[PDB]
């Protein structure tokens, strides 16, 4: 299952 | 030892304002989804024949969660692009690698999560999973961003939940092809080289997984020094290949006996150039 | 910041002339992610160059598997050209079957 990034770099 | 990993680009191009997005899934090495942003319906799609198992509402989601991911990595690249105060007339990259191991006990061994600007090292996840590493001063501005929002904490969530979950699934859904192996075809080939010096070919075939060690000797003695290795190569089939060549002199070959070794393979190869 | 890709040119299966097999070309250790790459039979580009997957390894350099078929024979020539940032001309592997 694919990740979704939480808080922009 | 198993592994779910996933790969991820987003590539600025000179003009486009948009980014190129890919993303690979992997499950011990064997790519399994895939999504690529440039093709004419970009949606994930099944890599492996195990996948099928899914039903629409796995791929909708994640078709969704990418569209999603397509935004973040852009303006990830705009706010990098003033960090290194570069010009918008290039093209950049940022990847990143994520995902979880397991040990011999099916337990988590160790989550994985680190980022890459210009495919070089950038801001990392601990091992701890709960501190950051960066790699130069302008990912620091990220790390100190991070550190505050708790950016770790759900990282962690699905490092230690979601990523070990699907890979126990992936593992029983996928055992009859991800547990296979193909045993190497080896072989022992014989061509020139120099003036009274011929060269000897040990090739392996189609075999997986990926690895495998080939070995040369003469008189009951490995020849390390002295050994023209060629990194592993895919077969476009899902096996592999690998060869390993010395040089001998002419005449004296049959003093030289090539080994192979895979985990297919409950005893290694012996083999030698038959005329 | 670049790498210069390494490049393998080799069959699927072991050749014998006359018979039909698929020609690999395997592109790796690479950045930029941009590459164009060309596999041809005695100079002119074959035609459905199938390419295989677009990824990159630990080290964050890229690879990829650009593959035809072709009918390995006692006169023809087959390589694989690639161009890349990294490098001021295009460089072209030829097919050896011995490697």
């Amino acid at each position: 299952l694919s990740l979704r990034n939480p808080i922009l770099v | 030892p198993h592994s779910m990993r996933y790969f991820e680009t987003a590539v600025s191009r000179p003009g486009l304002e948009e980014p190129r997005y890919i993303s690979v899934g992997y499950v011990d090495n064997k790519e399994f989804v895939r999504f690529d942003s440039d093709a004419e319906n970009p949606r994930y799609e099944p890599r492996a024949p195990w996948m099928e198992q899914e039903g629409p509402e796995y791929w909708e989601r994640e078709t969704q969660k990418a569209k999603g991911q397509e935004q973040w990595f852009r303006v990830s690249l705009r706010n990098l692009l003033g960090y290194y105060n570069q010009s918008a007339g290039g093209s950049h990259t940022l990847q990143q690698m994520s995902g979880c191991d397991l040990g011999s006990d099916w337990r988590l061994l160790r989550g994985y999560l680190q980022f890459a600007y210009e495919g070089r090292d950038y801001i990392a996840l601990n091992e701890d999973l709960k501190t950051w590493t960066a790699a130069d001063m302008a990912a620091q501005i990220t790390r100190r961003k991070w550190e505050q929002s708790g950016a770790a904490e759900h990282y962690k969530a699905y490092l230690e939940g979601e990523c070990v979950e699907w890979l126990h699934r992936y593992l029983k859904n996928g055992n009859a092809t991800l547990l296979r192996t193909d045993s190497p075809k080896a072989h022992v080939t014989h061509h020139p080289r120099s003036k009274g010096e011929v060269t000897l070919r040990c090739w392996a075939l189609g075999f997986y997984p990926a690895d495998i060690t080939l070995t040369w000797q003469l008189n009951g003695e490995e020849l390390t020094q002295d050994m023209e290795l060629v990194e592993t190569r895919p077969a476009g089939d899902g096996t592999f290949q690998k060869w390993a060549s010395v040089v001998v002199p002419l005449g004296k070959e049959q003093n030289y006996t090539c080994r192979v070794y895979h985990e297919g393979l409950p005893e290694p190869l012996t083999l030698r150039w038959e005329p | 910041i670049q790498k210069t890709p390494q490049i393998q040119v080799y069959s699927r299966h072991p050749p014998e002339n006359g018979k039909p097999n698929i020609l690999n070309c395997y592109v790796t250790q690479f950045h930029p992610p941009h590459i164009e790459i060309q596999m041809l039979k005695n100079g002119k580009k074959i035609p459905k160059v199938e390419m295989s997957d677009m990824s990159f390894s630990k080290d964050w350099s890229f690879y990829i598997l650009a593959h035809t078929e072709f009918t390995p024979t006692e006169t023809d020539t087959y390589a694989c050209r690639v161009k890349h940032d990294s490098m001021a001309e295009p460089k072209t592997v030829y097919w050896d079957r011995d490697m």
